[PDB]
RNA sequence: UUGACAUUGUGAAGAGACGUUUCUUUACUUAUUCAAUGAAGCGGAGCUGGAAUUCAUUUUCCACGUUCUAGCAUUCAAGGUCCCAUUCGGGGCUGAUCCGGGUU
RNA sequence: GAUGGGGAAGCUCCGUUUCAAAGGCCUGAUUUUAUGCAGGCCACCAUCGAAAGGGAAUCCGGUUAAGAUUCCGGAACCUGG
């Protein structure tokens, strides 16, 4: 692999070698969904803070 | 008073480390070049089958120091004989000497330079 | 006579453990501020067979609190735990299967595995396929919890000692007859040079106390004082009794 | 500004790699560092007996400053000095009069254990400074006791290094003057008065008490708390 | 001389001062290496008496042996 | 294996030997012993907050960053505040309370 | 199987990250200089032990009394620069 052009050992996506398309597709989603639900996980416990 | 170590590891402090500025010299006189040119190359080899290499392969054949090497041999050949060199092969003969096949570049004819040196 | 077989073992040699294929060794996390005060969440990345040890291991990985990197420990896997599972460790971790809690933080009744003998030793008790220890009660006269060990014995250790909720995995491996010598062969091949076993009674006197002959037989009680000297301890060692029982429970 | 952002970080258990902090409290120091630290401590825990406990009674910053300012007036001869005299002294006297009394009587500090002990024994010492930190202590433990028998005023002073500088050396152990210029018996006695009170009258009482005990933070606290919450 | 009092103090190995001294010192020597260089003689009156002098080329080593 | 003596030190209860002193359970920690860790978060006290007493006070208790998810977590930390005339670079103090240097 | 060490009268025995102050990698400063230094991370870490284990890269033709994936001819590839 040291005698080979870079195009031979990657693809054009987040995580070229490394991971496998369906695994970055899962990967992004899981990121977005959780970071969203964070905000909520956060705002929701700030509501029930005032309620006290 | 204190000081901040952000590592819980204590290291050996990096410290001066002078340099030897002797006082009396190791040797009295530095050895002359062991293994110079007259010592690299010791003898032609002139068996009939080496001779054929001269006549037909543009190769000079030499017994050569056991301690030599393809660099050191090429250099000596290049200077004792004022010729250019294509590659050197070597082997250690079974009598314990080292023989060197030195092929000359095509600007030279080994047979010519063979009998300049003065064998045939 | 001659140095007997059971004495030759101390010298290692031909008798050391066969360990090439073993995974790493199996341990809790080293006990840190994370675990001493809160919890720390790892995932179980893979679960894996370890040569010589029925009972599978869990390779579970945690973030490093003081450096940017990942840290993989090798737990013993606990039945029900499963790749992708989160594993919570420490004082505040909640009572689920697979987590590791200080004994002092679980209620009486709780059953745990791979439990420490002294806090921080990283796991000593109930580790083999199928085993576990039961917490029987607590005593904050110095931080102690009293437990039941798989052997029957009760033992009181520090409520700071940690266990992992659940039982060790690997079922009732012993419930299946071995069937043929070859299975024992392969069995001991990943463990150590302890198999087959020649009876002393089939050896000559030089070789063993059982030894002499003309008919095979022990010729003296096979029941040895604990204070007997090595060379002499073959048989039933400080046997407080001997013979068939049908026993049925232990120490309670 | 509206472009930069305030992204606080969470540093609790379970997130954010903990930030560099100060761990001097926790370093695995080199073994000689520990030994000199534990030695001090081992020596603190454990009843220290009266005669070793005499020390640690230093001499206050001001009385010491006073006593050095006087002692500093009596430097021994320097190298250059004695050379110069030895040529003046010898070249003339050894071909002229007064038995090398071709130089005035000197007044110097008097130092060196053997020397200074005998001065004390011979009731020839006017005041004596014993360092608090001679090791081995046996070199110096008999001194206050000796001085007590002999009448000799004495102060355990701080700095073996400092009595050094007082005689043009690295360290000096003792130092004690005997003679003294008459423009000076005044200060001398004023020192000896305050000193003697502190360090000499108190002898018979000091010699009756032990040192040591002391628990070190943690233990001292859990006996602090043990007896405080539970009383 | 300081020495005549060293010489005599040292003879009271069961006195309060010396038990203290002995207890603290033996701890120290145990934490150092079985053989190690000593900076100064622990015992000046003694070194001396056995022929040591305080001068370049005289050396003191401290050593531990197993006992029994 | 069992006893004595040595290593061996400091406080008490008692029963005991005629205020010291030797005897059966015991407090101490520095000797000795055992375990771990790249000696990281020990010990004491406090900011904050909620209840309490007390017939008002300091008189204490209690709380004080992570649990739907097989993500992500590093560049003395962004922020704030100071300094250098500050061109770009740095630095200090907070962020991250204090105080013992007993690694636990 | 050396080493800080611990045993042993001693030949030496034990131990190998071990109760040890156990390094060296980048490059700025400085351009008095290619160089001392100013940054800084990372290090429980000798070495020996495989011609059947792991592993960078070569082929066909021709040639000698006896050598050849090694010479010749031709055609390649790897590694460091």
């Amino acid at each position: 692999y040291a005698t080979v052009s870079k195009t031979h050992k990657t693809v054009s996506r987040a995580y070229g070698g490394s991971r496998c398309a369906n695994c970055v597709k899962e990967r992004i989603i899981r990121a977005f969904l959780i970071e969203e639900q964070k905000i909520v996980k956060k705002v929701v416990k700030e509501q029930t803070e005032a309620a006290k | 008073a204190l000081k901040v170590r952000t590592s819980a590891t204590f290291r050996l402090p990096k410290t001066l480390k002078l340099a030897r500025a002797p006082k009396y010299a190791s040797k009295a006189v530095p050895h002359y070049n062991r293994l110079d040119s007259y010592k690299v190359i010791e003898q032609p080899i002139t068996s009939e089958t080496a001779m054929k290499k001269v006549e037909d392969g543009n190769i000079l054949v030499f017994q050569v120091s056991m301690k030599a090497n393809k660099y050191q041999i090429k250099k000596a050949v290049k200077e004792l004989y004022e010729v250019d060199v294509l590659k050197v092969n070597t082997l250690v003969r079974p009598n314990g000497t080292k023989k060197a096949y030195v092929r000359l570049t095509a600007d030279y004819d080994a047979l010519d330079i063979a009998n300049r040196i003065g064998y045939i | 006579g001659r140095v007997i077989r059971n004495q030759r073992k101390g010298a290692g040699s031909i008798f050391t453990s066969h360990t090439r294929l073993r995974q790493g060794a199996a341990k809790l996390r080293t006990l840190d501020y994370a675990e001493r005060h809160g919890y720390i969440r790892g995932i179980v990345k893979q679960i894996v067979h370890d040569s010589g040890r029925g009972a599978p291991l869990a390779k579970v990985v945690f973030r490093d609190p003081y450096k940017y990197r990942l840290r993989e420990e090798i737990f013993i896997a606990n039945e029900g735990v499963h790749t992708g599972q989160f594993i919570y460790a420490g004082k505040k971790a909640s009572l689920n299967v697979g987590n590791v809690l200080p004994l002092g933080s679980v209620p009486e009744g709780t059953i745990v595995s791979n439990v420490e003998e002294k806090p921080g030793d990283r796991g000593a008790l109930a580790r083999a396929s199928g085993n576990y220890v039961i917490i029987i009660g607590h005593n904050p006269d110095e931080n102690k919890t009293r437990v039941r060990l798989p052997s029957g014995a009760k033992k009181v250790i520090s409520s700071d000692a940690r266990g992992v909720i659940g039982v060790i995995a690997g079922g009732g491996r012993v419930d299946k007859p071995l069937l043929k010598a070859g299975r024992a062969f392969h069995k001991y091949r990943l463990k150590r040079n302890s198999w087959p076993k020649t009876r002393g009674v089939a050896m000559n006197p030089v070789d063993h106390p059982h030894g002499g002959g003309n008919h095979q037989h022990i010729g003296k009680a096979s029941t040895i004082s604990r204070g007997a000297v090595s060379g002499q301890k073959a048989g039933l060692i400080a046997a407080r009794r001997t013979g068939l029982l049908r026993g049925s429970q232990k120490t309670q | 500004n509206p472009l930069t952002h305030s992204t606080p970080k969470n540093f609790g258990i379970g997130q954010a790699v903990q930030p560099k902090r100060n761990l001097s409290r926790y370093v695995k120091w080199p073994e000689y560092v520990r030994v000199q630290r534990q030695k001090k401590i081992l020596s603190i825990r454990l009843k220290v007996p009266p005669t070793i406990a005499q020390f640690q009674y230093t001499l206050d910053r001001n009385t010491a400053a006073e006593t050095f300012k006087l002692f500093n007036k009596y430097r021994p001869e320097t190298a250059a000095e004695k050379k110069e005299r030895l040529t003046k002294e010898a070249a003339a006297v050894a071909e002229g009069k007064s038995k090398q009394d071709a130089s005035p009587k000197p007044y110097a500090v008097k130092y060196g254990l053997n020397h200074v002990v005998a001065l004390i024994e011979n009731k020839k010492a006017k005041l004596v400074l014993i360092a608090n930190d001679v090791d081995p202590i046996e070199l110096v433990v008999f001194l206050p006791a000796l001085c007590k028998k002999m009448g000799v005023p004495y102060a355990i002073v701080k700095g073996k290094a400092r009595l050094g500088t007082l005689v043009n050396q690295k360290t000096s152990a003792v130092a004690a003057l005997t003679e003294v210029r008459a423009e000076d018996e005044a200060a001398l006695a004023k020192l000896v008065s305050t000193i003697d009170a502190n360090f000499a009258d108190k002898y018979d009482e000091v010699k009756k008490h032990w040192g040591g005990g002391i628990l070190g933070n943690k233990a001292q606290a859990k006996m602090d708390k043990r007896a405080k919450n539970s009383d | 001389g300081a020495y005549k009092y060293l010489e005599e103090l040292q003879r009271k190995k069961q006195s309060d001062v010396l038990r203290f001294l002995q207890r603290v010192r033996v701890w120290e020597y145990r934490q150092k290496n079985v053989i190690h260089r000593a900076a100064r003689p622990t015992r000046p009156d003694k070194a001396r008496r056995l022929g040591y002098k305080a001068k370049q080329g005289f050396v003191i080593y401290r050593v531990r042996v197993r006992r029994g």
